[PDB]
């Protein structure tokens, strides 16, 4: 059970302006209907800001 | 001024072209005068003081002479169009600070190592436009200049809605966000600023600038958000205050050099050009070389200036009787 990474790249997991993330930064965003959900995680792939998590479909 | 000579330079003002002596009644006036076989030619010039003869021009001695259209001599004044450049975002980012720098060089001193900076900032918002955005930048740009009790600013700053594209809308520390009404700003201008001139000690003299913006993050990389394009000038600076000064000074090769240097003892000097209007001029370089061992040269100048109506009628009635006397040709402008 280890660490899914080191902390050299969780510490840089932040959670503000998805203008200002670096490619080396992961975003957070707290879901502001729910107190305690999330609604995305992202980091910049090209420039882009893209989905960590895998879309689903029924 | 202070200008440099080629041994000496000497100017005569021309009101009216006459055509012989004799009709030189108000000052100001002129005749070129030449002997028929035109060997010599002289302007007698009616001084305040009386009537004047300029110095003789031996016509074979005669090295250059041309007349400038008094359009050569307005300075325009620079103007840049500074927008937001859509290769970053046609639109502001919602959360950064749009700083613009204005590097103002050769300010009070001579030097570039003369140098004054001036910042406008702005912080956008998630539905600023960016009209919206240029009129707080404007609004801005003008508060951080123009807190002159002093004069007007370095440079004058102005707006434009697309609808007209033309009219340019001033912004004064005065301006007000609730009298800018448009939605269809499209850029920001900031105009080259005239400055202060008084005879014999300001010489003509501008503040030139360049907009340096800076860097913003937009998608984790620092860009720069603006475009300092320069437009083609639109006001010019007349010649009327360079021939002021050049008067001024050529009129001390002919007259007195001390210039109020002892204030209440003085030699007043009527000078008879208006620094409110345009002229034309004319110069004509030539020397004057000696006998068999006095071979060196004295090269000299004579300058004229003459009113611009825009279509040059003075001058060039003017060129035609020196052309006509001395048998020169002189293009008229």
């Amino acid at each position: 059970m280890k660490r899914v990474l080191n902390l050299g790249n969780l510490s840089r997991i932040v959670e503000g302006d998805p203008n200002e993330i670096t490619d080396d930064e992961i975003l957070v965003i707290k879901d502001k209907i729910i107190e305690g959900k999330i609604i995305d995680i992202q980091k910049r792939v090209d420039g882009k800001l893209v989905s960590l998590i895998t879309e689903k479909y029924t | 001024m202070v200008i440099s000579i080629n041994q000496v330079r000497q100017l005569y003002v021309a009101k009216a072209l006459k055509a012989n002596t004799a009709a030189l009644t108000t000052a100001g006036d002129i005749v070129p005068k030449a002997d028929t076989a035109k060997t010599t030619l002289y302007f007698q010039s009616m001084s305040p003081a009386g009537i004047v003869a300029s110095d003789k021009i031996n016509l074979k001695h005669v090295l250059y002479a041309k007349a400038t259209p008094s359009e050569a001599l307005a300075h325009k004044l620079v103007r840049y169009s500074v927008t937001l450049d859509a290769d970053v975002s046609a639109t502001p980012v919602a959360g950064q600070n749009y700083i613009l720098r204005l590097a103002f060089r050769q300010y009070i001193g001579l030097s570039e190592e003369d140098q004054y900076f001036k910042y406008g900032e702005v912080i956008a918002r998630s539905g600023m436009t960016a009209s919206d955005f240029y009129k707080k930048m404007a609004i801005s740009l003008a508060k951080n200049l123009e807190n002159k009790t002093e004069s007007t600013p370095l440079v004058n700053i102005y707006l434009i809605s697309a609808a007209a594209a033309s009219t340019d809308v001033p912004v004064t520390s005065a301006t007000k966000e609730s009298d800018l009404t448009a939605t269809d700003y499209n850029q920001i201008i900031i105009e080259e600023t005239e400055q202060p001139w008084v005879l014999g000690m300001m010489p003509q003299a501008f503040i030139p600038f360049t907009p340096q913006f800076l860097t913003i993050t937009v998608d984790g990389e620092d860009r720069l958000w603006g475009v300092a394009t320069v437009v083609t000038p639109t006001k010019t600076v007349p010649d009327g205050h360079l021939i002021a000064d050049l008067e001024y000074f050529c009129m001390g090769a002919r007259g007195d050099i001390y210039r109020g240097m002892g204030y209440p003892n003085i030699i007043k000097t009527t000078y008879l050009v208006d620094p409110g209007a345009v002229y034309d001029v004319l110069d004509i370089h030539y020397f004057y070389t000696g006998s068999n061992e006095s071979v060196q040269k004295s090269e000299k100048t004579i300058t004229l200036v003459a009113v611009d109506d825009g279509s040059h009628t003075a001058m060039n009635a003017l060129i035609g009787a020196i052309n006509t006397a001395s048998g020169l040709t002189i293009a008229t402008l």
